[PDB]
């Protein structure tokens, strides 16, 4: 009855066949591939329009990049 | 009918002592009018509560603990 | 994280004070035990001049 | 975009001046010459032509038969991959100053000057922290040397490009 | 109708778990001395709690907010003597 | 020391009695779904049924077949019961309210779970009854295959939290339960928890109709008690895993307004009332899950071995790898990688 | 260093002087990897260095795949002969 | 009580010697069960030296998968000083062993990770190639 | 540094400071008061903390013994600010740090007491709480209204005091 | 590479002298390399505590050969429950 | 001696106690006919590759899943970099999974009737 029509013979017909006759594999692949493509295509749109990326959090003490300025106060 | 309201209403109709007797012999709580008594001493009841299914409208309360 | 950063200098400073005290104290203790013997207790095992808190105590 | 570690400046990988020690993927594809596209086309044609000629020389099943369309489609796909790898390598080698790079040098000088005029970073702004930028740089620097083994690219906008 | 005899064992389980958790809350609070528990505590928190013990006289999680430390705080410092990991 | 002892006894008694009454609850619920009554005679309303079965089985002779390794046959149920009960040490009934407050709580749950296939793997070798061997091999296969699905859902959830402390995972769900954004993941965890527990419809492991009884064909007396107890305790424990991974654990609703109305300062009354609220929320979630196990047992016919293996390795596992790809992608798109 | 070393050496001697079975051989392989890893991890801890633990993780994974492949080889060997007489 | 935790390390060592019963087991099964016991002793020792997360990973993998495979297959086939522990406060993050391993493995050694991916790919392809007869 | 392993005993040293070292007072507040006062301590003592850390870096390994002096400076600044809080805003300070004790030390569970403490400290000590490193677009979380994350039980005393302040107009 | 990374992502226990030794080997050449042998002994010393153990050996040996009393602020060991007591 | 360790110790003691109660109270009368193995009431080995193969492929897939634990515990620290690395890792493993599916690895008379007239 229904049988694999070959992906290379016709792409959209094969996709329709897969979606009707191997829904588990078809939708597993669809969900899996939607991820990275959406990342690449949509992340810059989000940055441009919704909100920019956050400011980094500190990981260690932020050391000043300068020389000791001696100091005066709270001494002996 | 499996409802809790049925059990509460029967218990109220029957009294606490008879409720405990029924819970210790039959396990259900039945309220029905006494019909008669054996030569052996058991008592037989019939009920017209509409919440009682077919074949549960007559029952017996044995006279002894080792009922049979 | 910023709260912890603001607390870190004082907690550290306290810990450095405790470190100096216990390192020195152990130095005098070991020196006192080693009096009367031809051994230098002040000599670091390290070649740099840097301060080196002891590791490796004797079991108590 | 401030470097965390010290890098060599204008180091000579070859006889020609250095343009970029670790060029970004977009630059390497952007600076590709028509000859490099010729290389891509030649690989894309060669690989299925190779399978057909191999069938001519020594038929798989005694009697000559043209290779099926599945295999030819495969052939084109993989040939394009080889051609693109070769062409990317050629362009990157131009960037290091190993092959002749006058055109690429001038184009880079102009692009950098324009970017400086616009106030932008010479190598772009990164969504990573500087530590991850140094790590990405140390992972992608000279990775074209292992083209035979594995493909690795620079996709990160880091500042370690070895220039002044 | 709703069969209450079928729900009695569920009610027993529900009451058992509920009472057990309530009693565990009270025991944990009583062990803590009138405050809730500290969960997901990292190295920083463990060290802060040890310093707290040095400050409040060993009274568990009791807190003191006096600016200046008692005298014994300078001497009750503890290093740990750890056996050789053979 | 005393407080530790009292807490452990309270928790242990609650868990053991909850397991004991789960059996009665199963019989009664199936009974009412089958238009019958189930146990209502041993004890008032059949409330002592489980203890009746217990006492009987503890008075039953132990039979050690001739070709059997008697040590293994007696110790395999014992180890499966021990691990099934050890799994409870990390389950919280409130913030920090647990016997073991481990920063590696999730890893502990998964490890002690992975120690759960050894009863099945060992009993077939111990019984030597052929029915037991077939059941044992098929069970070991099924259980490991579905343990994969369970571990994968664990990982997907930790993608949202970045912590292996169970209380933290529960606390992060005050904003929303994770079963709302990941409803399909909740369905799969149920279908897989049913299979990992070896319950109908996926009862191929000890199915009476294909194989008389199952791996336990030869188990009489206390060893049978141990397999029975371990099975129902594991049912409740995996319902617990479901609860805190996906149903928000002990979170019900924001009762801050109510407490500010009722009380005016902290007191043992208010701490107890809060403890009861959290524990009631978590226990009602457990009750719905156990009811669902019983419901599914009532409604569906069994799978075959080929069918369930095909399910796990061709329908479920591809979807889970697809989700592995699509969850971090959504985090990256919206810049919401969770902090430690 | 002690537990790992002894597991390694005893598993090695079990492997070499095996004249009982091939399963003993598999087990000696696995336990040798165990002892190697225990020595490694103790050294990692003593140095407070992460490279030791990273290599320990890699050993774990590679021992997994090695066990998989080895058991597959044993099964393919069995398919022809029906029995392992060692 | 204190001598218990002190000699705990030496006890795991002794039980490990004893369990390595693996070689002398009459039954290979029994030998595999004693291998599992050895793995639990290893998990105990790992916690003692400060690496409990490794105790749990060992339980997860070597007992949960490798011992399970072993059993599946065979059912089917016929320095006296003490160290000073000191505190300091430079670490404000909650970074543990697992987080640091993830950090280095996924950034400093992404290459090792991808090569491990190839190794696991081998661990899939190989067994299929030699245990299955195509067509 | 790693935490202690299988068997350890804590031991106490009974020696005194060497007398050449100037003595210094020690901070006596515990974890909850310290976490409550951290932002003000930072705001006031930032230059001294920075100088202490720069000394420790430049010493290149002898930090403990070369950086005692500005360590004394750091501790003195901290004690000064804590004393000022104890003199001027004690009740709100206690509200805040007892609330923290109840909520596993999460600042998200004590916003109501923190608002009162912040207002008191700003008015009577001229210290402001501020989160460094945020762009103007990003909003400090402790200033955010209607947060996603809320405590289990709003603290009773803090709620009462906050409503009272709303009536008085101080907040 | 993970060299230099501690179990918590910081710098390992023995980083400082290792980094000093690398500063050497950067500044010097092959002929001049022997010039900072000292930095390398410091590194190996941090790693293995050998001269430190030797020095402690001589200290203990002379201590146990002494009957005269010791008058110096001593070291006291306390139970973990007794941290901050009195 | 916290609640954790005491509970862990307590559970096997309860198991052993139930076992000892059974041994002490139950009768024990073995005899040859009772000791026989039960197979439907009366006294009385090749397997398929997929049996081997489920078990054997469990180990690589388990290792793949458990290799993501370091990732999910360090997602924020690795940022968008580690993100990409773990995508590549996952896709490489997905290739092996595709091979497994297409080879049908775990899966276990239509002639006509012709008369020579
Ligand atoms: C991210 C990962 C991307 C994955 C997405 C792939 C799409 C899959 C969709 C699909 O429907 O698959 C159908 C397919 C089922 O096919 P089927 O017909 O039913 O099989 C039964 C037949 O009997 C069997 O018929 P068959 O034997 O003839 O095989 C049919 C075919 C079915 O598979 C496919 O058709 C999918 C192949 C699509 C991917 C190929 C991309 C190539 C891009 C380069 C373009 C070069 C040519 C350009 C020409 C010159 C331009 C001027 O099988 C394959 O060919 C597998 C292809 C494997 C890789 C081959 C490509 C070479 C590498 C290319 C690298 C590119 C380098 C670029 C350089 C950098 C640039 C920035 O299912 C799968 O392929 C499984 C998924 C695995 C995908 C790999
Ligand atoms: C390569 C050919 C395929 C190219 C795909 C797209 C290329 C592109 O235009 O990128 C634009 C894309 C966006 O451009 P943009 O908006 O202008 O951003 C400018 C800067 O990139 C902004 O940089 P940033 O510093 O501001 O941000 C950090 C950086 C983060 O960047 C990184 O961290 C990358 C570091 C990983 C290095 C990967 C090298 C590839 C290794 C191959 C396998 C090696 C295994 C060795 C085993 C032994 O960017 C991101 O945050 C992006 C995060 C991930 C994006 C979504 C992930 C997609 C993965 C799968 C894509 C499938 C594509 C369709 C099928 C083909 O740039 C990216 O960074 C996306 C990542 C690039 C894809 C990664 C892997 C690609 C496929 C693997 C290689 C296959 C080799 C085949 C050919 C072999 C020789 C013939
Ligand atoms: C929630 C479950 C109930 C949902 C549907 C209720 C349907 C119903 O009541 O009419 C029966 C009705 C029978 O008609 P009937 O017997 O001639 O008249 C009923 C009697 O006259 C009167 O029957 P009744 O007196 O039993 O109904 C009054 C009932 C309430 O009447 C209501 O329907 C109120 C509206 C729903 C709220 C349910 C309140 C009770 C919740 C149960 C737990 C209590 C704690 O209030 C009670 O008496 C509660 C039972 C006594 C307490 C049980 C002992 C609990 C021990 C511990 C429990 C902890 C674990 C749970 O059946 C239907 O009309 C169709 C039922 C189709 C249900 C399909 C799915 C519904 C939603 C899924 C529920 C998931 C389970
Ligand atoms: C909860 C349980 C409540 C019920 C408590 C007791 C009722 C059950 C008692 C019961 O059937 O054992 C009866 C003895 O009968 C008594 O007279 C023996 C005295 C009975 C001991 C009563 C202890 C009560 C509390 C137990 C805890 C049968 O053993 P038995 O004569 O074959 O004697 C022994 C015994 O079964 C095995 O331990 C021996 O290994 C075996 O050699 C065998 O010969
Ligand atoms: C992605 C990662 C998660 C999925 C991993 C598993 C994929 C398995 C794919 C596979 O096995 O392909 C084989 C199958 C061939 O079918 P079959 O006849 O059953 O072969 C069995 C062999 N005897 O192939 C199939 O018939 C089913 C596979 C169909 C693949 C094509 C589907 C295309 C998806 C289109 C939706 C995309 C969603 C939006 C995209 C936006 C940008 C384009
Ligand atoms: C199989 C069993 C499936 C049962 C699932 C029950 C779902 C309903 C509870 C959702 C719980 C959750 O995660 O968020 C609830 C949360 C409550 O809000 P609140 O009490 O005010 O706490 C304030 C801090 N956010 O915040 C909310 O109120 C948000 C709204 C609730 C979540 C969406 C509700 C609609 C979808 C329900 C479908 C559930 C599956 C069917
Ligand atoms: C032992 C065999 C396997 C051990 C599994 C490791 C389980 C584990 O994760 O232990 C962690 C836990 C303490 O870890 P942690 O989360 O950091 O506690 C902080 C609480 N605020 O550990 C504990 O809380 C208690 C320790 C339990 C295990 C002790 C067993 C001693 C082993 C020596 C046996 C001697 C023979
Ligand atoms: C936790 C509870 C611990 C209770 C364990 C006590 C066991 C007592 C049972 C006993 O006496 O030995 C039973 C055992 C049965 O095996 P056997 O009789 O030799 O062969 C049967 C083959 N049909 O006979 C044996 O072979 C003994 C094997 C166990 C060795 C223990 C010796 C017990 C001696 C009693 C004093
Ligand atoms: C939670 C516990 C809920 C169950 C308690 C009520 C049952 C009951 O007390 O029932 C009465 C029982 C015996 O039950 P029965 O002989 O079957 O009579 C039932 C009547 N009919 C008609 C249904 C047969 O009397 C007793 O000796 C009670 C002592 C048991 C104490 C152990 C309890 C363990 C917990």
């Amino acid at each position: 009855i229904n049988a694999n029509p070959g992906f290379w013979n016709g792409p959209f017909r094969y996709l329709r066949w897969s979606a009707h006759n191997r829904p588990h594999l078809f939708f597993a692949f669809a969900i899996g591939i939607a991820g990275p493509v959406a990342a690449l295509t949509l992340t810059p749109l989000r940055r441009k329009y919704l909100y920019p990326d956050h400011s980094p959090l500190p990981q260690s003490y932020p050391l000043p990049q300068r020389a000791r300025e001696q100091l005066t106060g709270f001494d002996d | 009918s499996s409802s809790l309201y049925r059990v509460l209403r029967n218990a109220w109709e029957v009294g606490p002592r008879s409720y405990w007797k029924q819970l210790n012999s039959i396990g259900d709580t039945k309220s029905g009018r006494l019909v008669g008594t054996d030569i052996y001493g058991n008592k037989f009841y019939e009920t017209d509560h509409q919440d009682e299914i077919h074949l549960r409208t007559r029952y017996v309360e044995y006279k002894e603990k080792d009922y049979d | 994280l910023w709260a912890r950063i603001y607390l870190m200098p004082l907690l550290q400073a306290e810990e450095d004070r405790q470190t100096v005290r216990r390192s020195i104290a152990q130095l005098e203790r070991e020196k006192e035990i080693m009096k009367g013997t031809g051994f230098d207790v002040d000599k670091s095992v390290y070649n740099d001049g840097k301060f080196h808190a002891p590791a490796l105590m004797i079991p108590p | 975009s401030t470097p965390l570690v010290k890098t060599s400046v204008n180091y000579s990988y070859g006889d020609y001046p250095l343009i970029d020690a670790d060029p970004h993927f977009k630059r390497v594809v952007g600076y590709m010459r028509p000859s490099d596209y010729g290389v891509i086309g030649l690989a894309t044609a060669a690989l299925p032509a190779g399978i057909c000629f191999a069938e001519w020389l020594d038929p798989v099943k005694g009697k000559f038969a043209r290779p099926s369309v599945k295999f030819l489609r495969v052939a084109t796909m993989l040939g394009f991959a080889v051609g693109f790898g070769a062409a990317y390598a050629r362009s990157s080698l131009r960037f290091f100053g190993v092959t002749e790079n006058a055109r690429e040098y001038k184009k880079d000088e102009a692009q950098m000057a324009a970017r400086k005029a616009a106030g932008l970073e010479p190598y772009g702004t990164s969504s990573l922290t500087p530590e991850l930028q140094e790590i990405a740089a140390k992972n992608s620097a000279h990775s074209i040397a292992g083209l035979f083994i594995f493909p690795w690219f620079n996709f990160v906008n880091h500042p370690y490009h070895g220039r002044e | 109708a709703i069969p209450f005899e079928a729900l009695l064992p569920y009610g027993i389980i529900f009451g058992l778990l509920t009472a057990g958790g309530g009693a565990m809350q009270v025991l944990h609070v009583y062990r803590n001395g009138g405050v809730r528990d500290r969960f997901a505590i990292d190295q920083w928190d463990s060290q802060m709690m040890e310093r707290d013990l040095r400050l409040n006289g060993g009274q568990g999680r009791k807190q003191v907010d006096q600016a200046t430390a008692p005298e014994a705080f300078k001497h009750n410092h503890v290093w740990k003597s750890e056996r050789p990991l053979i | 020391m005393i407080i530790n002892i009292v807490e452990i006894l309270i928790f242990l008694v609650c868990v053991l009695f909850s397991v004991a009454y789960l059996t009665v609850a199963e019989r009664k619920t199936l009974a009412y779904m089958q238009r019958r009554l189930g146990p209502n005679f041993v004890g008032y309303y059949g409330l002592l049924q489980a203890f009746a079965d217990a006492v009987k089985l503890l008075l039953k002779e132990i039979v050690l077949p001739k070709e059997s390794n008697y040590i293994i046959l007696v110790i395999s149920p014992l180890i499966t019961l021990i691990t099934a009960l050890i799994g409870w040490v990390v389950i919280p009934l409130g913030p920090g309210i647990t016997l073991g407050e481990l920063n590696l709580g999730i890893l502990f749950s998964l490890a002690i779970g992975s120690l759960g296939v050894f009863g099945s793997l060992l009993s077939g070798w111990s019984s030597n009854s052929k029915y037991s061997l077939l059941g044992s091999i098929r069970s070991t296969a099924q259980l490991i295959s579905y343990e994969l699905i369970l571990t994968s859902i664990f990982i997907i959830i930790i993608m949202f939290v970045s912590s292996l402390n169970i209380t933290t995972i529960i606390e992060t769900q005050r904003v929303v339960w994770y079963c709302i954004p990941l409803l399909p993941l909740l369905l799969i965890f149920f279908i897989a928890s049913v299979a990992e527990t070896a319950r109908p419809p996926f009862d191929l492991t000890e199915s009476e109709s294909e194989l008389v009884a199952g791996y336990f064909t030869e188990y009489s007396g206390s060893p049978f008690v141990f397999f029975f107890l371990a099975e129902y305790s594991n049912i409740i424990l995996i319902s617990a895993f479901n609860g805190y991974l996906l149903l928000g654990g002990y979170l019900s609703f924001n009762y801050s307004y109510l407490f500010n109305i009722l009380f005016n300062d902290y007191s043992y009354v208010s701490f107890l009332f809060e403890g009861l609220i959290n524990s009631s929320a978590y226990a009602i979630k457990l009750v719905f899950l156990m009811f669902s196990f019983i419901w599914v047992r009532a409604a569906f016919p069994r799978f075959t071995y080929d069918n369930l293996i095909n399910f796990c390795w061709i329908i479920l596992l591809p979807l889970l790898f697809g989700i592995f790809l699509i969850i971090p992608s959504t985090l990256y798109i919206f810049d919401s990688f969770p902090t430690l | 260093m002690f537990i790992g070393t002894i597991i390694l050496v005893l598993s090695f001697l079990g492997f070499v002087f095996n004249r009982r079975n091939i399963i003993l051989a598999f087990i000696c392989l696995e336990t040798m990897l165990l002892g190697i890893n225990l020595i490694l991890l103790r050294n990692s801890v003593l140095f407070d260095d992460i490279s030791g633990s990273l290599f320990a993780i890699v050993i774990i994974i590679l021992a997994g795949v090695e066990s998989a492949i080895g058991l597959s080889l044993l099964v393919s060997y069995y398919r022809l002969r029906g029995v392992i007489n060692s | 009580m204190m001598y218990l935790t002190y000699y705990f390390i030496e006890i795991t060592i002794f039980l490990a010697i004893l369990c390595t019963f693996i070689i002398s087991a009459k039954n290979p099964m029994v030998s595999i069960l004693y291998m599992i016991a050895l793995f639990v002793i290893a998990a105990m020792y790992l916690y003692l030296i400060g690496l409990g997360i490794f105790s749990l990973l060992y339980i997860m993998i070597y007992i949960g998968a490798i011992a399970v495979l072993f059993l599946f297959i065979i059912t089917l086939l016929d320095n006296d000083y003490n160290t000073i522990i000191t505190q300091d406060w430079f670490n404000i993050e909650n970074t543990t062993l697992l987080t640091t391993i993830g950090n280095v493995l996924l950034t400093n050694n992404a290459f090792i990770l991808l090569v491990l991916a190839i190794v696991l790919l081998l661990g899939i392809i190989g067994p299929i190639s030699i245990t299955m007869k195509h067509k | 540094p790693r935490e202690a392993a299988a068997h350890w005993v804590p031991f106490e040293d009974k020696a005194n400071m060497p007398d050449n070292v100037p003595d210094v007072v020690e901070v006596g507040a515990t974890s909850a008061p310290l976490l409550s006062a951290s932002y003000f301590i930072g705001a006031k003592c930032k230059p001294y903390n920075d100088d202490f850390m720069l000394c420790r870096e430049e010493s290149q390994g002898s930090g403990a013994i070369d950086c005692l002096k500005e360590g004394r400076r750091v501790t003195r600044c901290a004690v000064s600010v804590i004393e000022d809080i104890n003199k001027s805003c004690l009740d709100e300070f206690r509200l805040h740090w007892q609330c923290l004790e109840q909520n596993n030390h999460q600042l998200s569970g004590c916003r109501k007491a923190e608002a009162l403490l912040n207002k008191c400290v700003f008015t009577k000590l001229n210290l402001e709480k501020k989160i460094p490193g945020l762009r103007p677009d990003e909003e400090p979380v402790f200033l955010k209204k209607d947060p996603w994350i809320k405590p289990a039980v709003d603290d009773f005393k803090s709620v009462r005091a906050y409503a009272e302040a709303k009536k008085n107009g101080t907040l | 590479t993970a060299a230099g990374i501690s179990l918590t992502g910081g710098r390992n226990r023995c980083f400082s002298e290792w980094q000093s030794f690398m500063h050497c080997t950067a500044k010097t050449d092959a002929k001049s390399r022997a010039q900072c042998l000292p930095n390398f002994e410091d590194y190996m010393e941090c790693l293995h505590h050998t001269k430190e153990k030797a020095r402690l050996r001589e200290i203990e040996s002379v201590l146990k050969q002494k009957k005269e009393g010791l008058e110096a602020p001593p070291v006291k060991v306390i139970p973990v429950k007794a941290i901050g007591l009195v | 001696m916290n609640t954790f360790i005491i509970f862990i110790i307590l559970i096997p003691i309860v198991g052993f106690a139930l076992l000892a109660v059974n041994i002490l109270l139950a009768v024990y009368k073995p005899y040859n006919e009772k000791l026989g193995a039960f197979e439907c009431g009366l006294t009385s080995l090749a397997f398929n590759a997929a049996f081997i193969l489920v078990a054997i492929l469990f180990l690589p897939f388990d290792l793949e899943i458990s290799t993501l634990l370091p990732y999910v515990m360090s997602i924020y620290l690795v940022s968008n970099y580690g993100f990409t690395i773990v995508l590549l890792f996952l896709l490489i493993l997905i290739i092996g999974f595709v091979y497994e599916i297409n080879t049908n690895a775990l899966k276990i008379n239509t002639d006509s009737l012709i008369y020579k007239l």
